[PDB]
RNA sequence: UACCUGGUUGAUCCUGCCAGUAGCAUAUGCUUGUCUCAAAGAUUAAGCCAUGCAUGUCUAAGUACGCACGGCCGGUACAGUGAAACUGCGAAUGGCUCAUUAAAUCAGUUAUGGUUCCUUUGGUCGCCUACUUGGAUAACUGUGGUAAUUCUAGAGCUAAUACAUGCCGACGGCGCUGACUCCCUUUGUGUGGGAUGCGUGCAUUUAUCAGAUCAAAACCAACCCGGUCGGCGGCUUUGGUGACUCUAGAUAACCUCGGGCCGAUCGCAGCCCUCCGUGGCGGCGACGACCCAUUCGAACGUCUGCCCUAUCAACUUUCGAUGGUAGUCGCCGUGCCUACCAUGGUGACCACGGGUGACGGGGAAUCAGGGUUCGAUUCCGGAGAGGGAGCCUGAGAAACGGCUACCACAUCCAAGGAAGGCAGCAGGCGCGCAAAUUACCCACUC
RNA sequence: GCUGCAGUUAAAAAGCUCGUAGUUGGAUCUUGUGGAGGGUUCCCCGCCCCUUGCCUCUCGGCGCCGGCCCGAAGCGUUUACUUUGAAAAAAUUAGAGUGUUCAAAGCAGGCCCGAGCCGCCUGGAUACCGCAGCUAGGAAUAAUGGAAUAGGACCGCGGUUCUAUUUUGUUGG
RNA sequence: UCGCUACUACCGAUUGGAUGGUUUAGUGAGGCCCUCGGAUCGGCCCGCCGGGGUGCCCUGGCGGAGCGCUGA
């Protein structure tokens, strides 16, 4: 938060100017930042956190550009050991009309995770949504993280 | 020729895809303008639907703003210092987006002198006294107290630029592509921005 | 083939609704660029020759429009093609007849005739509102006029009366549950029936139910819906069949009881 | 029509295959009166090609001093008819072939709030020259060169909706400076007017600001009204989407010239003058141009769907493989590309590799039910024009009825040079089991 | 040989066992009565506790006499399945109409008047479209779900912290 | 087993031949971009004449100088 540069560059929000108006706060004061979100809309909400917490990053829908249009779908974390995304799947059941069964099959596809969610855990359900390209292989981000399947992550007295 | 397809490289898996379609117009890419500091020399492209684009090389002036107090003046470019994507761009003094430049820092003093009614640093007032008294007193009746007294404490100016103007430079920011504008364009640096590249310069270079 | 766009369409790729033969060569006319969509035309020459057949050759159609006998929103036109499309006039002034292009409850643009003093006007649906320059708002119709300055408080999928004379619309209906529509496209067409129920959905696609005089419920998209006057009562004339969309077995009843094939 | 029959034995009952049987499409033999409909060099050699033809285009309305025709006489925009030539537009459509191509093509479904768009349709149309500006090219006239080409030189003319220039009208436009001046509180501050300056249409690029209303009271400071000479009650301001850093607004600037816009264009037919051919203005068109919308699309992107093969099981990476950050480029989104940094991505749910006499789909043949086999081929999508690569013009092409080069071919030549691409319609050679007329015509359909 | 094959001897069960993937997996969590549609109980409102589970409300209509009542707004832990809608190029195919001389086809055509009507009438249906995606109803069947190291219910109170910008006419402390 | 004919496959010296496609390194046509280059052609200034005007001005014709400055 007081540290979120590493890079070769300022890493800041667009849409944001520093004043240099009045001077008397006493100590200290307004951290001489106003934050920048904005709502998403259909029926899915802004986190608290992403309004209380300190990141830059324009991959997100929550602060940075980037829309949610077009389809939404589900899928399941399967692996996360990247930086700013994680990889899941989608199992699904497909139909031979020679037999009358059923066979599984599965595919795997990247998606972006904002700074925003940092209690995932390899194994929750999570929620997604169709985005303009981000990258090479992400095509979408998240939109909401849910747990509510069997062998929960903590002990029932929730 | 150089092109910008998507019709190479590989897939997720490491395989290959063997060759389809030749190359077309729309996938192009037509080589980087290169733009340095010098007179200027401009160059029209015709590109794709009409609407031609304009490629600039050896630029010399660019709008600069101090959008602190809201003033925007012409003023030249004088030369590269940190380059945020390469170092090898600084040393053949290539400008590009979001590079940091030096100014003359000329207008900004005038319009701050005949508007806040108060000069910035300063050598001596030896050179002040004969000419450049002359608009900052003032022969007016009315009007050189009743203007003035809204202009004042909105006048503190900060510590990091009151400094700079001695050495009649400025740090200034490039917020346009010169390469595809034709036009040179940005803002000056004020606070955390201003702290922040200052150490990066002196961690780099000395 | 394409490197740039067509200008050809043949017989069997054109739609249907425009009653095509097969026994004629391969290309058909192809409507040239205009306000309409060619999934929703008809073409000029098709109303000529291959409706009320005045002309028998393309040729023919050559030297009337020429000698400018045709008008089409009031204007005159003066092609062998114009994609005239749903709500637009025609006027010969000549025989002193005028024509409405609206749907059967077989989906096809009929023959409607009407008065002159009802062909000085057209029914125009609202679809986009759009701020100009300085504080200056626009419409945008389905039939691509530009209509400046509309009362505050029209909005999309009303539809607004325009006087072909002097653009610059005289009265307006609003968009309201009970109030009779017609249906432009998809599956039902030419279906008459009040609005009855709205379904909305956040995302697209919504739906918007229907019902008739008839006792039927049914339910189309909402941007094949379009408003002809308040309940049970249009602001336009109606031809025959009236959005009734009879059962094959009574249309065969119908024409077995009034023997009806000679005169 | 949901069907079986012959053959292993001395004889019998099984297992099992072979043969018989019917349809379909290619070849081939033999035969052949009349009537209608019509597939046809795909299989093999996307082998190679003589000759002919297959894309051009003018209205009342861009440019007519052709010594053309014509004239009733002319040119005083000046004829009527008009070859040629400049100019605008089209030639990126169609036609043809199936070689390439296994998540590619393609189909259904979705997305531009990531973009471009000739044209049509509807809107957009005033901050010593204007009674009209500047100077060359063709046709044409005349002289030539080369063995030869839709080759080309030199000389003498003359045009524009080609080319290059640039006013006027009606600016009585706006904000911030305030020479000053007036009243009451010296000032400050409360006031009223004010000369003098600069910017003040849209488009272009940048920075900044606004983009309003929620739920109540108690005193003090500056204050409106209901009204009075220290205090009570009563107000508050664009549009749209599920959702945008949207739309529209304000402030400060940026300006592209030779390289934004705001008409020096053309044709029909009328008028009015404190009045006599001028000063004025009205109708009907034609063309051109800037922006917005529309239409025809174009281009990327979403989800799901694929034939044979493991005697193909691990594959991919600084020769970017996967991701992060910044930049370049491009119509835009994007490792597309570059710098810096991280170490990922994929697979027994068959990756990766190899094969395909594999273009895909709409479909076709057979068929009780379930299937099997085929789809070069009239509709739609795609790819390619001898093999490769590069590029000009244009809104649109990496074009081949455009161009340049290499490679494989092949033609003419005076040996100096020059010219070419039938998987367009016919036609020839070759190849094979295997496939038509160097015909007639824009009347239909476009 | 999925529907629909066979493996003692006719061609044929790994020598035997362990074992991950894959495939498959026990039982168990609600029934009766008046009105309406169909019998002589049984299958749209309600009732025993439930009945399309709830509230909370507030903004824009309906009411009845300020006060009160009920539709629309969040949804019932999640899916498969099934049922209804939407959306699906043509030709082909099925199939309605029509006497092609009958037919293969085709999309036409049929009527009364000497011409003296200057005309009349009528068709160019309908079905189908694996998937996957979109919509609404059902709750049996098959998966999945909860408080056992407690938190569900009520304006139950305390302790602690942050924040919202409305009102005392307006603007500031 | 051995002997006799037609016929098919396999191994194989020859480090077989032919054709096609990959691959390291070197060489590299042609176009495009960029940086230079200036053959060559004009314009505006001073003499004489023509027109207009006040030795001189503007414009046209003609010649020469610096070819000065300037464009293509």
């Amino acid at each position: 938060m007081a540290d979120i540069q590493t890079e070769r560059a300022y890493q800041k929000q667009p849409t944001i100017f520093q004043n240099k108006k009045r001077v008397l706060l006493g100590e200290t004061g307004k951290e001489k930042l106003p934050r920048y979100y904005k709502n998403i809309g259909l029926g899915f909400k802004t986190p608290k956190e992403a309004i209380e917490g300190t990141y830059i990053d324009k991959k997100c829908p929550f602060t940075g550009n980037v829309s949610i249009r077009g389809r939404i779908l589900s899928g399941v974390v399967t692996k996360m050991k990247m930086q700013r995304t994680i990889v899941i799947r989608r199992d699904y059941l497909h139909y031979i009309r020679k037999y009358n069964r059923f066979e599984k099959r599965h595919k795997n596809m990247s998606v972006h995770l904002s700074p925003c969610f940092r209690d995932v855990q390899i194994g929750d359900i999570v929620t997604v949504g169709e985005c303009r390209p981000l990258s090479k292989t992400v095509r979408f981000n998240v939109l909401k993280v849910t747990k509510a399947a069997g062998t929960k992550k903590q002990f029932q007295k929730f | 020729g150089i092109s910008r397809d998507n019709w190479h490289k590989r897939r997720k898996t490491g395989g290959k895809r063997k060759p389809y379609h030749k190359k077309r117009k729309y996938e192009l890419g037509r080589p980087a303008a290169n733009t340095k500091i010098g007179p200027r020399r401009i160059h029209t492209v015709g590109v794709r639907g009409g609407n031609k684009k304009y490629r600039a090389l050896r630029l010399d002036v660019g709008n600069f703003s101090w959008g602190s107090e809201c003033c925007t003046r012409k003023t030249r470019i004088i030369d590269v210092v940190y380059n945020a994507s390469n170092n090898e761009l600084v040393r053949t003094k290539t400008l590009v987006k979001n590079c940091i430049v030096l100014i003359d820092s000329t207008p900004y003093r005038q319009w701050y002198e005949s508007h806040y009614a108060l000069p910035l640093g300063r050598k001596k007032g030896a050179k002040l006294t004969p000419e450049e008294e002359e608009i900052l007193n003032k022969k007016r009746s009315k009007k050189i107290q009743k203007k003035y007294d809204e202009r004042k404490k909105n006048a503190k100016i900060s510590s990091l630029l009151e400094e700079q103007f001695q050495q009649g430079k400025l740090l200034a920011c490039i917020a346009s592509r010169p390469g595809q504008c034709g036009r040179a364009d940005g803002y000056v640096l004020e606070g955390k921005e201003l702290e922040f590249y200052l150490r990066k310069i002196k961690a780099r270079k000395g | 083939m394409a490197r740039g766009p067509k200008k050809h369409l043949k017989r069997v790729a054109a739609p249907k609704h425009w009653m095509l033969d097969k026994l004629t060569s391969v290309f058909a006319p192809r409507p040239s660029t205009g306000p309409h969509k060619l999934r929703e035309c008809l073409p000029l020459i098709i109303f000529l020759r291959n409706k009320l057949k005045y002309a028998l050759t393309g040729d023919e159609v050559k030297k009337i429009c020429m000698q400018r006998f045709i008008k089409i929103d009031g204007k005159v036109r003066a092609d062998i093609t114009y994609p005239a499309g749903f709500m637009d006039v025609i006027s010969i002034d000549k025989t002193g007849e005028n024509f409405r292009l609206i749907y059967d409850t077989k989906g096809r643009f009929a023959v409607h005739r009407i008065t002159p003093e009802e062909a000085k006007y057209k029914l125009c649906k609202v679809r986009k509102i759009f701020v100009g320059t300085k504080g200056i708002p626009h419409l945008v119709t389905h039939d691509a006029r530009t209509i400046r300055y509309p009362d505050p408080l029209i909005k999309m999928n009303d539809t607004i009366q325009i006087d072909l004379e002097t653009g610059k619309i005289t009265d307006f209906i609003k968009f309201d549950t009970g109030n009779l529509c017609m249906v432009t496209g998809g599956a039902n067409l030419g279906r008459i029936g009040v609005i009855t129920n709205r379904e909305r959905h956040p995302g697209s696609f919504d739906v918007v139910h229907v019902k008739d005089a008839n006792g039927n419920s049914f339910a189309t998209r909402l941007s094949n819906i379009f408003v002809i006057g308040k309940g049970n009562k249009p602001w336009i004339s109606l031809p025959r069949g009236k959005g009734i969309r009879l059962t094959i077995a009574e249309e065969r009843d119908k024409r077995l009881a009034a023997k009806q094939s000679s005169g």
